[PDB]
């Protein structure tokens, strides 16, 4: 009962995120502390959600910096925010067009409460 | 080719039919969520000092809200006050955390969305506060007026803790990498982080924010950002290179940043975090409340997916109608 | 006059040091009071930056090393701050006492801003990144960064700490850590996704962090930054 | 005895990858079929390794496409190769400058034979 | 003459259909032989594309639908190919027999090249992406794609299959699926990271896949593509 | 100004001593690996297809098999495709050999591309000189190589970009089974052909420089996602399910989706070998694959030594220039 339900949810969500267009103008420069900070800002300057895989990847990029004392090193000194927005738009285009719903249904079968990465916003 | 377009139109018909089937699927699951939440409502219906310290601060807005709780949409939007939401076991460490926060961040009002922030205040063309604002109208309607600048926190705009959690336990407390000497060990007087010290009400552990975040992950992580609690003062200065943003001694002085130190006669704060009262019956009732809040959050997420699929179905309707009109015109 | 504004807060230690300056190694190690070190061209912007910092960090004593911090206060085995401390003996000998906690900043242990400066401008203004909306240039109400608003004494631009860092890099960076200054409250709310740390509206209310909104009848702080002369 | 060797190896590897520059001229068009094919062809044109985390990410992207009948769509046609080459360069710059070796040593501890992803390509000569 | 080259391979079925064409529904459904359908301007490039495809796919019969494939051969319950099949009865009635396996391409079940075309050029050449080195333009030996080298009969450019696809989109795309043609063997090896499917060097050896290298004394194929007239 | 410069080269000397300690640790690890492989090597030392290759006299596989019955050329070559894979039954081996054809069946396979370059020599005319390595060796011992032959290098092969079956021996690749539009599988489907080959367990892992197997590199690039169907009518009945290739266990084969073979099936005399029923050879081969894994990990630790050597040399040069800059100031 859970298998077909999660497979259908994955197919529907991938159809919608396939439907959404990447925006036209990208000339912006958001000062930012963490990756999830830039994503939460960039979901507000643009009226567009991000993919599930993009939110999960940005949380893992944020957790990949913990430990060694570069947390106190401010991130936008390392990465110019034009480059960071370019990475998030290109990685979101990859996660919108290419992936299958079988892989994503497997990932949703791994964890419940997976809605923490699906955005409520929609154009 | 006409035959290719006719086959494609039949394919679009199959697509729109599977869209309406997906709609029926989600409507059925939403009805299941409604059944479960009404069952939990009737079960919860079957299962059925800090206020003075708030009211001493007569000029501040927390006393206004507590006096209304003794006696509109503002009380719908506002979650509560920071002093109400936190509970600390011992008297001493509660007083020291109150001294760290101060009487402004302690008396802050916390509300869900930013429109609930704009509901509290009304500004003119000049920008000055006009009494037509909600809290000002209501406080002037009941009594005292708000001269003190008070603080408003919206939970949606807060930067969530982008980090892992401790898996095996209740209270969802936050694992962070403990401070370390440049060679040897952990510092000796270390008593724990302070964000883990606050015992959260189990109604607010999950599904408060629309993303599903807890209250420790959002509110008290932003008020208590990675500060360490140390047992004695000399242990605290002894651990000077190891500390992040804040640090607190359990005897005396507190420090705010890495270079900033505090010293002098310690200004106390009247409001305090309460001591939690562990009663098993109210624990079970608040467990049912947690289950209620989690069910309602999943119902809201299914409803958002229903809106999403309605958008897709309307796009398919428009494209099918346009393509069939172009085909008939061809 | 700013020294009268320091001396109004009689329970402070900044009024005690001002009373010394009108009439030991304490006043040798101490660089001075924060409100003495910063100058602001106009009046309204000085008032709102003072309301941002508050009367506790505005009256902070500023010393160089942590040895000066140990010189200011003395602790016994009881853990209590007795009279035998530095400024407590000094205030008991001269006059008023210190019943409020006050802030003691040491410039050695602070975090310096290791970022590129503006090359040609005086006062060594910080080369900090300005936000931009998705369409074009800067947000509509953007007046600029508050750490570069401070007009400073030219004696303190270089070699104040032991490593040769200035005072804008150490003190005012750690007090005003990249916060925008906006002309209008509505222009501050409309540019809320671009502000990183904090924002200060030139007519009214301010925000310390992202989600935290300060609002209501504006509580004033009696101490302000001086005029530049 | 295991975890100290893992941590010191991860620290050495992370220092070596932070040492490596990202190249100046990046204007090329590589017609490609899968992500790993692009990574291999781009290691061969540009004599530089990729990170461990980059190769893990590209393999997981390449496994994410299995399933739905999208393998029959050539990935060259879905994403223009200049775009995807820019994605892989910028994600490599992220994985070179930002990471701490403690998390990476945790990931190396989670599975043996982690040298399948570490490239023997040296930028020297 | 190309029909003599078809008739040299007497054990084929293409020689059988050529002997029919010199003298049923088999020759009604069959579009024809691959070497008859393609024309190449020069001689060397035709020889090396013929060596690439081999004498088995070069002598392939090409029919439209799978019903024509069922018309060509008949299977009994034994599973053996008896005489009672189409071309076996036809060859037994006319002459030579068919002892070699031969290739039967159906144009309906093939994978059409559903990608953009060049707008202005005749023969509907494919709009395919050309590789580029990290410095500048194309690799140094790049002569171009082999599916666009084929000069085709203008009767077969449109509506050959039922969906209206051409013959370059279906047959020659599925025989020459995006393989580069390079002038020099060293220019083919030096541009090895950019070649996706295959590469053909205009003097010598070729590669079918990425890791697979063909080398040694060059085995020739007697059948070639025709000259264009 | 001077104190931060002093702390800079102080910390730089601390880092270069850290480099030297890390070098010594890795030399310790390499020597422990050397001790383990010497112990297992003395533990190991303490304990027809060739006629079918030789019928192809003009082919280079017959040349290499004849020279093995009697340099750097035959050291780089891993072997011949007919001698690497093994199939239990005879019929399926005949059909897979008919599928691959006698040019790729007699393909020499070597590790590195430099071994491909060593086999042949080309002049400015491009003609194949006798001065080529295999042509010198064949002419020196006998018959010449007039047939074109295939040369696979294991480094440039695109490895299967996918998962395996974890618990199962011989590392059988899991691929997605073909699916009807209905929920069922096609009935004739026995398996993919690349899982059918039973492989020598010495070649299961670390054959490649990346540690890739041989089923990943060689047999996936030969037998790429094709099906093996029991009867012919099963293969025609499941045509929309098939994606890359199909092979019937009764008769004919199809290379692509639309390309059909039909007619009298030309046989391939070179076949896959049948497996060996002995058991002690399997124990020796397990010792061999343990040796090969230890050798691969030793090579990787040597490369890690090379990385750290590059780090310490650059750090020494930076330390010398920084000492000169501070003494000059």
């Amino acid at each position: 009962a859970d298998e077909g339900s999660l497979l259908r949810r994955a197919e529907m969500y991938q159809d919608y995120m396939k439907q959404v267009p990447i925006p036209t103008n990208r000339g912006s420069l958001i000062p930012f502390t963490s990756w999830v900070g830039l994503s939460i800002s960039m979901k507000q300057l643009y009226g567009q959600p991000l993919h599930y895989l993009t939110n999960v990847l940005l949380q893992r990029w944020d957790q990949s910096r913990f430990g060694t004392d570069s947390e106190e090193q401010r991130l936008d000194s390392i990465i110019h925010p034009t480059k960071a927005e370019a990475t998030i738009w290109l990685v979101e285009e990859i996660h919108r067009l290419t992936p299958s719903h079988l892989h994503m249904a497997l990932l949703w079968r791994s964890d419940p409460m997976y809605h923490s990465f699906i955005d409520p916003i929609f154009p | 080719n006409s035959k290719r377009l006719e086959s494609d139109l039949e394919a679009m018909g199959n697509k729109i039919k599977q869209h309406e089937d997906n709609l029926k699927f989600l409507k059925s699951q939403k009805n299941k969520m409604d059944e479960a939440i009404v069952d939990l409502q009737v079960h919860m219906s079957k299962l059925n000092d800090i206020n003075a310290q708030i009211l001493r601060h007569e000029n501040s807005a927390a006393g206004v809200l507590s006096l209304v709780e003794t006696l509109l949409m503002l009380t719908k939007g506002v979650v509560g006050v920071v002093a109400k939401l936190g509970k600390v076991n011992d008297e001493n460490l509660s007083q020291i955390l109150s001294n760290y926060l101060g009487t402004r961040s302690m008396l802050a009002v916390v509300c869900r969305n930013y429109e609930s922030v704009t509901a509290l205040e009304a500004y003119d063309n000049h920008g000055n506060i006009d009494i037509n604002a909600g809290l000002h109208c209501l406080g002037s309607s009941i009594g005292r007026e708000i001269g003190d600048s008070f603080d408003a926190i919206c939970l949606e705009n807060l930067r969530p803790y982008v980090g892992q959690h401790i898996a095996d336990d209740l209270q969802r407390r936050l694992d962070l990498l403990k401070p370390k000497l440049p060679n040897g060990e952990c510092p000796p007087g270390f008593l724990g982080f302070a964000v883990n010290m606050i015992q959260i009400d189990p109604a607010y552990l999950l599904c408060v924010t629309s993303y599903g975040y807890g209250l420790r992950e959002t509110l008290f992580y932003n008020l208590f950002s990675r500060l360490q609690v140390y047992k004695t003062r000399a242990d605290m200065i002894s651990a000077l290179p190891c500390i992040s943003d804040g640090a607190v001694s359990l005897d005396g002085g507190i420090i705010r940043k890495t270079g900033i130190f505090n010293l002098g006669n310690r200004d106390e704060v009247n409001v305090r975090f309460a001591k939690p009262t562990a009663s098993r019956t109210m624990d079970n009732y608040s467990e049912a409340e947690k289950k209620m809040k989690e069910l309602k959050w999943k119902k809201e997420k299914t409803l958002e997916d229903i809106k999403r699929e309605q958008v897709l179905r309307e796009h398919a309707v428009f494209n099918f109608g346009k393509k069939k009109e172009e085909f008939v015109r061809c």
